[PDB]
């Protein structure tokens, strides 16, 4: 490979795999697959039951001390029946490591909060609750932290429209702010960029 | 089948007896934030639009959206109690500066293409 | 590697006591302080003499928006709607038709300037350097309406600062 | 000895090996009562073993510090108490069991 | 029990105090919400990168490179050796940049005005440096997920050069100004002090670790580009208070000073974008005599390129702290998701607990030595 | 005397008078063993409302598990008998 291609490190992938066939083992319950990217980078797949242990256990042991907690955030797609999945990323300084730990939820299902684990989760899942609606369980105190008070809607789920469905102006009749249904001057241009004839066969999926 | 988590109420009763508690809570919340946010509407009518809000999802019949709406409504008490919402805010409920859309057929069909 | 900031131990001998203890009664650090802002009164301001002093400014800098033409006096865009399509903020609109004399050209082109990043996507997304970012950036309105530029605007615009325009793409051409 | 670990919170520790002793042989206690064949019991029984083979032949802190491999004895004390904290959790949870259930058929399944 | 609602950079903080200790502090934030993460999902790489720049408006090319590094990585490409220095050099300028703001506006607030003034006119030297690199003083856009997008001008290593040698004198004025100053001592000595054990479980990073005693940094521990390259050291606090978060910042713009010598006497020769025209945009010229180049500048400015499929989380070793990007690429030009990680949000998270029983005057000087921007925290 | 005897009567008295002052309950209509549903038409919300009526009237906290209970104004005053525990 030459000058413009990223180099390889196949030594982190080796040790990545390796641990994480060693977490898999050790915790079966809940652990449903495990993957490293090409770019050498972790992902563990579990079952929402597991996310107080596995979170425990990547914090506590001593082969792992995973102690800082670097994002908490969600992902919404739609076409899952499971609809939202919750991303954990987490940093190791005694071993100088990453991780990331991948569960999943609908709209309904409540998620344990983790809060116990790492105080850092408090802001975190109160800021999915906002964006995707996502309940957590045992918060200390769950409530909208980015949007407006009194907003309706979940703005970061896909189906959520772009500009909303009120925006706000002064009216002088009643001498304050006021909400009314939006309505745009000029609409925004939606862009078809998507072009056929794929780009990466290595991502083909089968035709069935 | 159709085994699904709970997230507060088991069945519907439990969920309708929170909807009653926080139904209570509004009820008494009313005549304090008319007088904290200087309203000039009345008590009488700010307990209607309690009302309205809550018969809005009487059509409900999952005790899970119920408690998830609990909880929201739970939420918005909490932003008015603790003066978290702003006069504009309390007010937004009542729509004042938006004419009135009429419902009939022959209005929609002059004022446009719009059902 | 790495150092510590505050890992020093005070010396706790009379000599070293008795001079900070001196320093607490008579405020020494604080007069040391009032010398260096004395100091900095006595010597030349650093401010410039607005408007008729400017500040210094570089032939890649990004000003007010010009179409500029090519210099038998037609115009350089030809309604290929790359600058449209690649500004982050939707703030170009074009409509574009065959000219009288089948010249492929544009019958609307608008910057809408309160929407405008000022990043320069446009015009280096041009392939005929059509819309350029100019020098001027001392237009400020009265009201907002004056800043939704159409293609009069721009074209009067591009006449207006050609030739620093031209001065500055001859002095940054040969990096890009 | 020494003062001021460095990090603020942690105490020095006098008289470290006993600690550290106290706290193996407690956590080999808690993994005794975890059924023989979870990963976890022989993981952590490894793991712990060797730790302590290594304070009982180390008499010197410094020379116990590089052997250790985590540094500054304090915090490789609490890390100990963070592993008898787990042990004890993981011992309820019984995370050694068989899985609850599988995702959906396309759960993981990316892109789309 | 008196409940004071502090309302409107931008910051709404309801407290309740019990005489002059206070017993609670809630930060209310979104006032700076834009909805950044949904905005990029409608955009190109391209068309996203300049949110970037707003993100974190004190240091904007800090977030240029986490962003391109992120795109990079997903790409499977890597810059030129040339683009990696620039990189880096631009980002010890910006951490300068920072550094001054946050040290400044601290003191500022804790009521010392002088050293504002006397660091913005260093402050508007760099903003010099930034328009003469890319035409803006701060809003840059010139670190792209390819390298960068134009070489330095012919005498911008010089003039950086004869900035750089005479920044220290600065620095040791500021110093005078304050670090041996007995009210700025009672001011941030022993105010706002966090554990270890606390900094990390409440996801703190960057100074707000080191002022604990924690060593680590991410340029030394996962450096990125050519971090391994360059020689300097880490400050490290000893009392996890605001005094040494300040020693610890003000010994930093020093070590930011050695590195870029290191960069200006170590540039190296060749190109500043990398050599794939599937991905950085060619030369004019190029693309004014070639059908290829042409055809290629025409994709990469209307559909953009596609990034194969796939998800990471990178992050650098920012001013604030540590900046990261969770970007997941469904295959499209378009990204799926980018999630933006800021370092200020755990931070302000973290003010409730590093202001239990404290002076109402002592919140202030919290604030200001957790480094806060308010659209990093809300985005 | 600071405080008047509380009689069955009393009770009644000021039970049907806070239903009088209930405006979706016209006077002729309701009676003591009125029940609330049916004879008057009420939703739960309305008796819900009555009950924080007898609330604020009586004095007292009456908890949601038996104030659920009471759909007529006779066991309303059994209730509230039962808790004052009154002679008459
Ligand atoms: C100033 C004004 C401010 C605005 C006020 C704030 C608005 C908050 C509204 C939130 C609503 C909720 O959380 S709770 C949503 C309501 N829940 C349900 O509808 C579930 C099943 N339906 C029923 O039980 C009946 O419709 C019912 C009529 C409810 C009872 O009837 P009974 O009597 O037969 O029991
Ligand atoms: S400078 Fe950027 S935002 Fe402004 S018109 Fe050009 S491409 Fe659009
Ligand atoms: S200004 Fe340039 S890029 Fe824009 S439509 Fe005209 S020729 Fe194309």
């Amino acid at each position: 490979t030459r000058p413009t291609i990223r180099p390889r490190n196949d030594v982190v992938h080796k040790q990545l795999s390796a641990f994480g066939q060693y977490v898999a083992e050790i915790l079966p319950k809940y652990v449903q697959q495990v993957q490293v990217s090409c770019f050498n980078e972790l992902e563990i797949f579990i079952h929402p039951d597991g996310v107080i242990p596995v979170l425990t256990f990547l914090r506590d042991h001593t082969n792992a001390q995973f102690k800082s907690l670097a994002d908490l955030t969600a992902v919404d797609v739609p076409t899952r029946q499971n609809r939202f999945e919750i991303v954990y990323n987490l940093l190791s300084l005694r071993f100088n490591s990453r991780i990331r730990v991948k569960t999943y939820t609908d709209e309904l299902t409540p998620i344990e909060s983790s809060v116990t684990v790492y105080k850092a989760a408090n802001w975190y899942e109160r800021e999915i609750w906002d964006m995707f609606g996502v309940f957590f369980a045992n918060h200390p105190d769950l409530r909208r932290i980015l949007t407006d008070y009194g907003f309706e809607g979940h703005p970061f789920r896909k189906d959520f429209p772009l500009s909303g469905y009120v925006e706000l102006r002064y009216d002088d009749e009643v001498k304050r702010v006021v909400a009314e249904p939006v309505e745009l001057a000029q609409e925004f241009r939606k862009f078809d960029l998507n072009s056929p004839w794929e780009a990466f066969p290595a991502y083909r999926q089968p035709p069935e | 089948g159709t085994s699904v988590k709970p997230i507060f109420s088991r069945d519907m009763n439990e969920a309708k007896r929170r909807v009653r508690e926080l139904y209570r809570a509004w009820y008494r919340e009313v005549p304090n934030t008319v007088h904290l946010f200087q309203l000039d509407i009345s008590v009488k009518q700010g307990r209607d639009k309690v009302r309205e809000m809550f018969m809005k999802n009487a059509h409900v019949t999952d005790p899970r959206v119920v408690d998830l709406l609990v909880i929201k409504g739970k939420m918005e008490l909490e932003e008015t109690i603790n003066v978290w919402k702003q006069r504009t805010h309390i007010m937004r409920f009542f729509h004042e500066t938006e004419a009135p859309r009429p419902t009939d057929f022959l209005s929609k069909f002059y004022v446009g293409h719009d059902p | 590697t790495y150092k510590f900031v505050n890992m020093r131990e005070p010396s706790m001998d009379m000599k070293s006591v008795t001079d900070r203890a001196a320093q607490t009664l008579l405020w020494t650090e604080l007069v040391r302080g009032l010398g260096m802002t004395l100091s900095y009164l006595f010597r030349e301001p650093a401010t410039i003499n607005y408007p008729f002093e400017k500040g210094p400014l570089s032939p890649r800098f990004r000003g007010e928006h010009a179409l500029r033409r090519y210099p038998s006096g037609e115009e350089r865009c030809i309604a290929c709607k790359l600058c449209e399509a690649v500004c982050p903020a939707q703030a170009i609109t074009i409509e574009a038709e065959p000219r009288a004399d089948g010249s492929r050209r544009t019958t609307r082109y608008d910057i809408d300037m309160t929407k405008c990043i000022y990043c320069g996507f446009c015009q280096e997304a041009c392939p005929v350097d059509a819309i350029v970012e100019g020098p001027n950036f001392e237009f400020s309105t009265e009201t907002h309406e004056e800043l939704l530029y159409n293609k009069e605007k721009l074209l009067n615009n591009g006449d207006k600062w050609e030739a620093e325009i031209a001065a500055n793409i001859q002095a940054d051409y040969l990096y890009r | 000895l020494k003062k001021t670990t460095g990090l603020v919170g942690l105490a020095v520790c006098e008289t470290p090996h006993e600690r550290l002793k106290i706290l193996y042989t407690k956590i080999l206690d808690v993994l005794g009562q975890i059924p023989k064949n979870a990963a976890y019991r022989k993981y952590t029984e490894q793991i712990t073993n060797e730790k302590l083979g290594m304070v009982k032949a180390e008499p010197d802190v410094k020379k116990l510090e590089e052997q250790l491999q985590g540094g500054q004895i304090e915090e490789v004390i609490l890390q100990a108490e963070n592993e008898l904290s787990l042990a004890r959790k993981m011992l309820r949870w019984k995370p050694w069991e068989p899985l609850v259930e599988e995702p959906p058929a396309n759960q993981w399944k990316w892109p789309i | 029990n008196l409940t004071l609602n502090f309302g409107p950079g931008v910051l709404r903080l309801v407290m309740e105090l019990s005489g002059e200790m206070v017993r609670k502090c809630d930060p209310h934030i979104g006032l700076l919400h834009r909805g950044t993460e949904k905005l990029i999902e409608y955009k190109t790489y391209l068309q996203a990168l300049p949110y970037f720049d707003r993100l974190d408006y004190v240091s904007m090319m800090c977030n240029e490179q986490a962003y391109s590094l992120a795109v990079e990585k997903l790409l499977n490409i890597q810059p030129p050796p040339r683009a990696q220095w620039i990189r880096v050099l631009f980002g010890e300028i910006t951490r300068l940049l920072n550094h001054i703001m946050a040290v400044t506006t601290h003191a500022l607030d804790i009521g010392a005005m002088t050293p504002f003034f006397w660091m913005f006119e260093e402050r508007e030297k760099m903003f010099e440096f930034y328009e003469r690199v890319s035409g803006a003083r701060m809003h840059a856009a010139y670190i792209r997920p390819g390298g960068v997008h134009q070489d330095l001008p012919l005498g911008l290593l010089d003039d950086i050069y004869e900035f750089s040698k005479n920044f220290s004198f600065r620095i040791d004025e500021l110093e005078e100004m304050l670090t041996n100053n007995r009210i700025w001592r009672n001011r941030t000595v022993d105010i706002g002090v966090v554990t270890a054990e606390d900094a990390l479980n409440y996801g703190f990073s960057g100074v707000m670790l080191r002022g604990s005693g924690i060593q680590w940094d991410l340029r030394k521990t996962q450096p990125y580009d050519v971090y391994d390259q360059v020689e300097f050291d880490v400050p490290i606090g000893s009392r996890g208070d605001c005094y040494d978060r300040y020693l610890c910042r003000v010994e930093e713009m020093r070590q930011s000073l050695r590195i870029i010598s290191q960069c200006l006497n170590k540039m190296p020769p060749g190109e500043i974008k990398v050599d794939d025209a599937k991905v950085s945009p060619p030369k004019r010229a190029e693309m004014k005599t070639s059908m290829e180049s042409l055809i290629h500048h025409f994709k990469l400015y209307t559909e953009g390129y596609q990034v194969p499929p796939g998800a990471t989380y990178t992050a650098i070793e920012a001013p604030k702290g540590e900046f990261g990007v969770y970007l997941v690429s469904d295959g499209s030009s378009r990204p799926y998701r980018c999630k933006i990680k800021a370092p200020g949000f755990a931070h302000l998270a973290g003010l409730d607990k590093m202001s239990k029983g404290h002076m109402l005057a002592d919140v202030v000087a919290i604030i200001g030595t957790q480094d806060i921007v308010f659209g990093e925290v809300d985005r | 005397s600071d405080a008047p005897p509380l009689t069955l009567e009393a009770i009644k008295d000021r039970v049907l008078y806070v239903l009088k002052l209930y405006d979706k309950i016209d006077p002729e209509k309701l009676s003591v063993n009125s029940h609330f549903m049916k004879d008057l038409g009420l939703d739960s919300l309305d008796q819900v409302e009555i009950i924080m009526a007898m609330e604020d009237e009586f004095g007292f906290e009456i908890p949601d598990i038996d104030a659920e209970k009471l759909m007529c104004p006779q066991e309303i005053v059994d209730y509230i008998a039962d808790k004052k525990d009154v002679y008459e």
